[PDB]
């Protein structure tokens, strides 16, 4: 099984600089162009970067040249992207991936290429003067005033926190039926907020425990709440 | 006349052609840029060192061909365009064949393959983007001879170059029909030696004759296919005479009284005007020929 | 070079035929590559080639090339097949292409509408939050107006919408009401009003009731 690991995201002063890693396996780079592609938040795919560990060759979009160095390391078999001089502009995803290369422009491997066949799963850089913030949590109580028939509805408002991401689970993820987490808002605060909201029988609310799992890796935070009926 | 034998950028060219050894190395590239699809084989493992890389074609029946010229299309992208790897890289590639009177299948053994030649390029490729927008297309021919066997292989070894093979054309020679001397030479295989001239016979077209006491015509098929040195001819036989290359009839009012390269005469003086195509011409009424004397003389009156 | 998609954005009905055109500003090579991404996740490649269905995708993807029009088509639209799709130079530069959003039309589907009052603990820290919940409804457009003692609340409330559920195409939505301690204690009656075509809901809580 082909993989692709990026770590390296978080939170970055404008100006500031991070080194993003993309670790393979079940494949060596030798073979293959590695790329790093990137997605500010509601944009769309940006191609960045990328780097043929074989030959040594290097190429950068525009809105990055002279700003980030793309590298790889044949031992642990893994890719870098330096990032310096960072400004809001940078704040996205950052994925890489692979594709087979080619020395000849418009030629194509008949047997091995497939354009960009694997992905990782995304590493977020934020850049920003605002400082981490852990997040408040607060249950979203149903009680006897949210009788609603025979589906009840509870939640938890994860309020407050700085940068992204949280993440949400229901009783550490045994429950996943009938959860919505909702997309955090940015406030006037400069903080964001969301919620996650599951419906369930209410003839399970005064005999069923729902506690909400609230993860901010970012400030190194985990909220554990019970939702009650009040 | 050049008879193709094998042609790599043609339809189904890329046919059974093989590489060792197996998996990497030698590739079949697509290039799918106009409507057709477009194919050639590459290799560029100009980093690694102790490259020894085959792409073997298909067997390819020989026929009639005795000598066999290979024309072939190439690029080489530069050794040290490519950051740090010269110390490996190589820019020439050695080009190899096989005879061989049965189709082998999918084997393959190096050892059996004789050099022909190493195989450089005239104009190198550099570029400063990973992939090449412009190429600086090569191209080389030889030829080996003479063959002996049903059919051939060639292959093409890498020994750590970056080549990439567009067009592999492997024909022979032939010198071509001809009318010449008013004989009509046959299609005829060139030979495989430079000193080899075989001698091919001349065919009279018709109504032409070789002189009772002349040269049967023949003419040498070359190496390049051209044909060379005539030896003899045949001449348009008595009562027709040459127009182009062929043999005509005389004009009513001419004749032609044996065969020679020489038109129809006019009829001589105190003659009838003959019919066409005459050998000679009948003495008109009252006057006579002497009997020493050929049908190309006036008559006299007979006195 | 550039490579625009068209439509930017579009709305289809299940089993219906869907066409994404791309089209390159200059002529490049023809092998434009096709991906398919759902909301923070990776995109997941659907044709290379231009024309090569990528193993493992369902044959309702297809992919052609008609000269400088590259062409994405889906057969049959199912519900998972709502995503953002991307057309790919897949060559040098390996530019994106602006992206076509694709949304699955559907019947009708009520909300089911669920108000929340503050915790007893933020109220300490001196604010109220009133969450509004609209559960497994469509379509997306939905008018959500807060009201306190019958005053109907502008400027304070924000929302916030999930994407599409990949079985049944609904969404869910949620309107946050944000007051301080001080302007919470001063009311009584707390009102979340979802009108929908001709049809208005409203759920409300008193803040002296249980
Ligand atoms: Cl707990
Ligand atoms: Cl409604």
């Amino acid at each position: 099984e082909v993989q692709l690991v990026e770590s390296g995201g978080g939170l970055v002063q404008p100006g500031g600089s991070l080194r993003l890693s993309c670790a393979a396996s079940g494949f060596t780079i030798s073979s293959s162009y590695i790329h790093w592609v990137r997605q500010a938040p509601g944009k769309g795919l940006e191609w960045v970067a990328s780097i043929s560990s074989y030959y040594g060759s290097t190429s950068y979009a525009d809105s990055v040249k002279g700003r980030f160095t793309i590298s790889a390391d044949t031992s642990k078999n893994t890719a870098y992207l330096q990032m310096n001089s960072l400004r809001a502009e940078d704040t996205a995803v950052y994925y890489c991936a692979r594709s087979h290369y080619s020395v000849w422009w418009g030629w194509h491997s008949v047997s091995y290429y497939a354009a960009f066949d694997y992905w990782g799963q995304g590493t977020l850089v934020t850049v920003s003067s605002a400082s981490t913030k852990g997040p408040s949590v607060f249950p979203l109580a149903p009680s006897s005033k949210s009788t609603s028939g025979g589906t009840a509805a509870l939640g938890c408002l994860v309020k407050d926190y700085f940068p992204e991401p949280v993440t949400v689970s229901w009783n550490s993820g045994a429950l996943t039926s009938g959860v919505h987490t909702f997309p955090a808002v940015l406030q006037s605060s400069g903080l964001y907020s969301l919620s996650s909201v599951v419906t369930v029988p209410s003839s399970s609310l005064g005999t069923q425990t729902y506690i909400c799992n609230v993860n901010h890796k970012p400030s190194n935070t985990k909220v554990d709440k019970k939702v009650e009926p009040k | 006349k050049e008879v193709v034998l094998l042609d790599f950028a043609a339809a189904g060219g890329e046919l059974g052609w093989l590489t060792h050894p197996y998996g990497k190395g030698w590739d079949l590239m697509q290039n799918i840029m106009n409507d057709m699809p477009i194919y050639m084989y590459s290799v560029c493992n100009v980093m690694s060192g102790d490259q020894d890389n085959w792409l073997r074609t298909n067997w390819v029946y020989r026929g009639e061909a005795e000598r066999i010229f290979i024309e072939l299309k190439f690029t080489v992208r530069d050794c040290n365009s490519f950051p740090g790897g010269a110390s490996s890289c190589k820019e020439t590639f050695n080009l190899y064949y096989a005879e061989s009177d049965l189709d082998y299948g999918t084997n393959f053994q190096k050892r059996l393959f004789t050099k022909i030649d190493t195989i450089a390029p005239d104009e190198i490729t550099v570029s400063s983007d990973f992939e090449a927008r412009h190429v600086k297309l090569n191209v080389e021919e030889r030829s080996v001879g003479p063959l002996t066997r049903k059919g051939f292989y060639l292959a093409f070894q890498d020994i750590g170059a970056c080549v990439a093979l567009l067009s592999v054309r492997v024909y022979y020679k032939k010198c071509p029909e001809l009318l010449q001397g008013l004989a009509h030479f046959p299609e005829t295989i060139a030979g495989s030696d430079a000193p080899s001239l075989a001698t091919v016979a001349g065919t009279c077209v018709d109504h032409a004759v070789v002189p009772p006491g002349g040269e049967e015509p023949r003419m040498h098929c070359a190496v390049d296919g051209e044909w060379l040195v005539p030896i003899g001819q045949c001449l348009c036989q008595a009562g027709y005479e040459k127009v182009e290359d062929a043999c005509q009839a005389c004009s009513p009012g001419f004749f032609k009284f044996e065969a020679s390269e020489s038109p129809c005469l006019e009829c001589p003086e105190h003659t009838l005007p003959s019919p066409e195509g005459a050998t000679s011409c009948e003495c008109e009424e009252g006057f006579f020929r002497a009997p020493q004397d050929p049908a190309s003389m006036p008559c006299t009156l007979v006195p | 070079i550039q490579m625009t998609q068209s439509p930017s954005s579009l709305s289809a009905s299940v089993g219906d035929r869907v066409t994404i055109t791309c089209r390159a500003s200059q002529s490049v090579s023809s092998a434009v590559a096709w991906y398919q991404q759902k909301p923070g996740k990776a995109p997941k490649l659907l044709i290379y080639s231009a024309s090569s269905l990528y193993s493992g995708v369902p044959s309702r993807f297809s992919g052609s090339r008609s000269g400088t029009d590259f062409t994405l088509t889906i057969s049959s639209l199912q519900p998972e097949d709502f995503a953002t799709y991307y057309c790919q130079q897949g060559s040098a530069p390996f530019t994106f292409g602006q992206g076509t959003k694709v949304e699955i039309k559907r019947t009708v589907a009520a909300p089911s509408v669920f108000i929340f009052p503050p915790s007893d603990e933020q109220l300490k820290s001196g604010t109220a939050s009133v969450v509004c919940l609209l559960n497994n409804f469509y379509p997306r457009e939905a008018k959500v107006s807060w009201y306190v003692d019958n005053a109907l609340q502008s400027g304070n409330s924000q929302e916030s919408v999930t994407e599409q559920d990949s079985k049944d195409s609904t969404y869910s939505l949620s309107s946050t009401l944000t007051l301080s301690k001080a302007d919470y204690e001063k009311h009584k009656v707390y009102a979340c009003e979802v009108t929908q075509g001709t049809t208005s809901v409203t759920k409300s809580f008193n803040r002296g009731e249980c």
